[PDB]
């Protein structure tokens, strides 16, 4: 199947059960990644190389002022990632325990987080020009495709000029796979491209992960705007 | 995040 509509049969479901899976899941980095808190430090170096070619590299420069984190989590990407890049950072998750638990996990430094948001992405709106960068790290497969596509075009409202919006996460080898255990989906990369190009979005850059452990699916960086 |  090559689409959330044939291998997600109750969207309903679809969203509260994952919704209840992250609901108890451990406040931690190891949470946040599954087991795979041994890459974190890979998934970044290679984040931040990928972002500072749109920061620095002009004429079209990407702004430094606030960045959106969503699906933040704990804040593993804003301590790390964005809050030493962007000078105020918004924060955006479904699971009130991650957002609660991100104050202490952010240190001194979590105070330039301004927002708090507690919301799924699929009835979020963010401000109209207010980002610079968008970043939207593994969870689009909790988001059904059409609701992903709506989702990424009120994205594309809120950047500032020049801003971008960024997208990694897990590419399947092949069509739609559903992850019965979070209630998330994982799309080749025929079916990314088609929904964020077909959303009216410009694919700006695109970049697989290297280094990863041998077991896990691959994983993509997409820049757009 | 990351899965097998």
């Amino acid at each position: 199947r090559g689409s959330t509509s044939e291998v997600i049969e109750d969207e309903k479901q679809f969203y509260s059960k994952a919704k209840t899976y992250w609901k108890q899941i451990p406040p931690t980095v190891d949470g946040m990644l599954g087991g795979y808190g041994h890459i974190s430090s890979i998934d970044i170096n290679s984040s931040r190389k990928f972002l500072q070619r749109f920061l620095r590299e002009g004429p079209n420069k990407t702004g430094t002022s606030c960045a959106l984190d969503c699906g933040a989590g704990i804040g593993r990407i804003t301590k790390r990632l964005l809050l030493p890049l962007f000078r105020e950072v918004d924060m955006v998750d479904i699971t009130e325990d991650f957002l609660v638990q991100a104050k202490t996990y952010l240190g001194e430094e979590g105070k330039r987080v301004r927002n708090y948001f507690c919301c799924g992405l699929q009835d979020f709106t963010p401000e109209p020009d207010s980002y610079d960068v968008i970043w939207i790290q593994w969870v689009i497969g909790h988001l059904t495709d059409q609701h992903l596509a709506e989702f990424l075009r009120r994205c594309k409202g809120s950047l500032r000029p020049n801003g971008i919006i960024v997208i990694k996460d897990n590419m399947a080898q092949e069509g739609v796979i559903l992850d019965d255990v979070d209630s998330s989906v994982c799309r080749d990369l025929d079916v990314v491209r088609r929904i964020i190009c077909s959303a009216g979005l410009s694919l700006l850059a695109e970049e697989r992960q290297e280094n990863l452990p041998d077991e896990i699916y691959h994983v993509y960086s997409f820049a757009l705007r | 995040g990351p899965k097998k």
